[PDB]
């Protein structure tokens, strides 16, 4: 392996709030770390420590206390919340000099929580004059209406995903001021297209509130939901 | 000639007795002339040979604040041990470090340490192919195979062969003039009564740096050896050391014998006769 | 232990040379590094010269010299390749063992087509009558899309795109109105071809 | 574990009653490092004592230097009084004046 | 300089 593990992986949470992301490890390096990446200032220390017991400030430690309480594992806390903490975290270990950073973790800070909104997924069918003029199509999809922008969109032709053909954006470009939209790719030959035998899905996870999490009046609780927006191929004439 | 860049670093727990000490104390030809201690007025790294001087501000704080770092460090390594070892916590324990590199008069690397000693005891060292590692009991092991599988030999190779040598040459450069400097030896022989009409007279060498120094009586002309008596060289106090050997001899033939001072500082070897 | 990336934003076309300018503040020779951040990612390690030679030989036509002269650890290339676009991140780590970033370089890699063919069209939500959207597809990168400055109307910048296709390198912007009557031709204001929604006679 | 200290007392110059000299006490190759060392005039434990920060040798000895500033008379005497985890007694030795 | 250990 050779790597740092690092969940829970996307969290959302309003102020005053208190978690708990941990990290384990399965390289017995002593050190370990809690950087912040912002656009902005790149990354940024807040806690590290040699091993068992160990836990000494780095450059951004207010709001923040790490715990070492075994070699393996590290984790960051946050007692009160707030959103200027909002961000992307990763723990790191690095035996000397060589460090190992984990996957990562997304916290935003809301202040108030019904503020959030799952997405609203949509397959828009190719033009057929695509098809005409280059012989291949272009599914292309777009969603709408999310806040927490923590969502993970991927393609999936009858019943397996693919990675090619596909050009799903960077980041969630915020559509207003409460909401963003991710619209990608994926383009076949018009082949493909033109065969009902074929399936195509576009799906977007999108990482709500928890279960265990106080949602308020009857309306549909936001919690961590797969939306998907399918479409047929069709033959032409 | 050779010359060598050590680094005698030292912590000892203090069960009880507040957060353990910690020493970093460098040597240039086993010449002290940088060190931090844990437990003075402030620690951290202060000039002990006069020479330092030529170090500017930032050197300090940099070193100091690597002190500082390696401090904890080792304050874990001793929780550590304890581990490995299944110790009580209760009494106290020691550890000491030997960091140094050797390089000769053409600048080539002569030879590249790096020893971990407990409680007065070889725990683990870096073998001369600067690459592998040598344990000494269980404990060692599981910090050998964990040491290792973090690319620890290479860096610490860099160090030795590449860092710790920019500054080896560069104190030097700053303090040649004291260094190999040169004391002369002087010495002077004393006639010692004993019972059966036998006598000692012992060769004393006084008031002379470097401290490396050999001397003999001689059976006016054999090796008067299997039979003497030497004290370790003894520090003077003013930078200067000392050191006598001797042994019993018949009167009437005191004078028949021989004492011989080596000491690099002596145009030629001495020779005392009573 | 101070580091800083000159340059936020690099652009390039794709098999050329690479210059990511580092720069540091240290009064010794404090340990450099350099880490490459991808979509979603986690920084990796392409580089680290601990001391030594001043050039160190990374990993895919990676390498940087220190220089002491100049305090720089400056991660070059000769012909960066489309896979590569991406943040890389300098990094120091001297006091202690923590690394020290600077804000990082984001290089972008233009890919070609010996064929450009800047097409224009719409497609529509077939579970959403009147859902307009306008697709700018097969275009020379060497040209910016038009962006815009009216709410209810956003456009992804150009996101490349290639398929199992041997020159398949393609491109996307997505342009989207809710502006009652509006032709993708008048937000693609000035570009070329813009293919009828109306379906070719059967 | 635990090596016996060495001692050695000594004057750093060349005795001579009436001229004020200083007196060393070289302890070494002990350990742990903590450990007691009393220089004193008489029997009576002497004030004003210097010490020598602590070092070690390559086999992992302490060694450390105590000297008083002081002026010896053919009557009087001094010795070095050590303590140390290992010997059971503390241990005590006295200048031999030509050593 | 002297060197920056590592773990035990």
């Amino acid at each position: 392996e050779a790597a740092v593990t690092q969940s829970p992986r996307n969290k959302v949470a309003v102020t005053g709030g208190k978690v708990t992301l941990s990290c384990n490890q399965t390289n017995n390096h002593n050190n370990m770390y809690w950087y912040r990446q912002d656009t902005g200032h790149g990354l940024r220390l807040i806690h590290y420590s040699y091993g068992a017991g160990s836990t000494e400030k780095g450059d951004i430690p207010d709001g923040y206390k790490a715990s070492r309480p075994s070699q393996e594992n590290f984790s960051l806390i946050l007692e009160l919340a707030t959103p200027s903490q909002t961000s992307v975290y990763f723990c790191a270990s690095g035996g000397g000099g060589t460090l190992y950073f984990g996957a990562g973790t997304r916290l935003s800070v809301l202040e108030d929580l019904r503020n959030v909104t799952p997405p609203k997924v949509s397959l828009f069918e190719p033009s057929k004059a695509e098809i005409a003029n280059k012989q291949k199509a272009t599914l292309v999809c777009l969603a709408r209406g999310f806040f927490p922008d923590h969502v993970e969109l991927s393609w999936w032709v009858n019943g397996k995903e693919v990675h090619s053909g596909v050009s799903t954006d960077p980041q969630a470009y915020k559509e207003s001021n409460y909401s963003y939209c991710l619209s990608s790719r994926l383009r076949v030959s018009a082949t493909f297209w033109h065969n009902p035998r074929n399936h195509f899905r576009c799906q977007v996870q999108f990482h709500g509130l928890s279960e265990e999490d106080k949602w308020p009046e009857g309306s549909p609780k936001p919690v961590t939901q797969n939306i998907s927006a399918e479409a047929w191929g069709r033959a032409d004439c | 000639g050779p010359h060598s860049l050590r680094y005698f670093v030292t912590a000892v727990s203090r069960p009880g007795l507040g957060e353990p000490r910690y020493m970093e104390v460098g040597y240039v030809d086993d010449t002290e002339f940088v060190r931090f201690d844990s437990d003075a007025e402030n620690p951290r790294y202060e000039p002990r040979a006069r020479w330092m001087e030529q170090e500017g501000p930032e050197y300090w704080e940099r070193e100091t604040q690597k002190a500082k770092g390696n401090e904890q460090s080792f304050r874990v390594d001793l929780r550590t041990l304890l581990g490995y070892y299944n110790q009580s916590k209760g009494g106290s324990h020691t550890i000491q470090v030997i960091s140094g590199c050797e390089v000769g008069s053409d600048g080539r690397l002569l030879r590249g340490y790096q020893q971990y000693a407990y409680d007065g005891c070889d725990y683990i060292a870096l073998n001369e192919d600067l690459k592998t590692w040598t344990a000494a009991d269980m404990a060692a092991l599981i910090t050998k195979h964990k040491w290792e599988q973090a690319g620890e030999a290479e860096r610490l190779r860099a160090y030795l062969e590449g860092t710790c040598v920019e500054w080896l040459r560069r104190y030097l450069k700053n303090g040649n003039a004291t260094l190999l400097r040169t004391d002369s030896p002087k010495a002077h022989v004393t006639h010692h009564s004993r019972p059966e009409d036998k006598v000692t007279l012992r060769c004393w060498a006084l008031g002379f740096y470097p401290a490396d120094i050999t001397l003999t009586w001689q059976l006016n002309g054999e090796e008067l050896i299997q039979d003497m008596e030497l004290v370790e060289t003894r520090p003077a106090g003013d930078g200067t050391f000392q050191k006598w050997a001797s042994v019993v001899v018949p009167l009437g033939k005191e004078q028949y014998y021989t004492c011989h001072v080596y000491h690099q500082g002596l145009p030629e070897p001495l020779t005392l006769r009573w | 232990q101070s580091v800083t990336q000159p340059d936020a934003r690099v652009t390039v076309s794709e098999g050329a040379s690479l210059q990511l300018r580092c720069k540091y503040s240290y009064s010794a020779t404090p340990y450099l590094f350099w880490y490459v951040q991808y979509p979603r990612q986690g920084l990796q390690l392409l580089l680290k010269y601990y001391s030594g030679d001043p050039v160190v030989q990374g990993v895919n036509g990676f390498e940087a010299e220190f220089s002491k002269s100049n305090s720089s650890f400056h991660l070059r290339k000769a012909s960066v390749h489309w896979s590569d676009s991406a943040v890389y991140f300098c990094a120091v780590s001297g006091f202690a063992s923590a690394l020290t970033f600077g804000s990082g370089t984001k290089v972008i890699v233009l890919p070609y087509i010996q064929n450009p063919e800047p097409a224009v069209y719409a497609l529509k939500d077939p579970r959403s009558q009147d859902s307009t959207l306008c697709l700018f597809t097969d275009f020379d990168s060497q040209i910016n899309v038009p962006k815009t400055m009216e709410s209810g109307t956003f456009i992804t910048d150009a996101t490349v795109l290639d398929m199992k296709a041997m020159d398949s390198k393609s491109n996307g912007a997505i342009a989207w109105s809710n502006q009652t009557s509006f032709t993708c031709q008048d937000i693609f204001k000035e570009t070329n071809a813009t293919y009828p929604s109306s379906d070719v006679p059967c | 574990i635990q090596k016996t200290p060495q001692i050695q007392v000594y004057s750093r110059h060349p005795p001579e009653n009436g001229k004020p000299n200083i007196l060393n006490c070289y302890v070494t190759q002990f350990h742990p490092p903590h450990i007691e060392i009393q220089m004193l005039k008489n029997g009576k434990k002497i004030p004003k004592v210097e010490m020598s920060d602590m070092s070690f040798s390559k086999d992992w000895s302490f060694y450390i230097l105590a000297h008083t500033e002081f002026t010896p008379t053919e009557t009087d005497t001094y010795a070095c009084r050590v303590k140390h985890d290992s010997m059971a007694e503390p241990k005590t030795v006295y200048w031999d004046r030509d050593m | 300089s002297i060197y920056r250990y590592y773990g035990l």
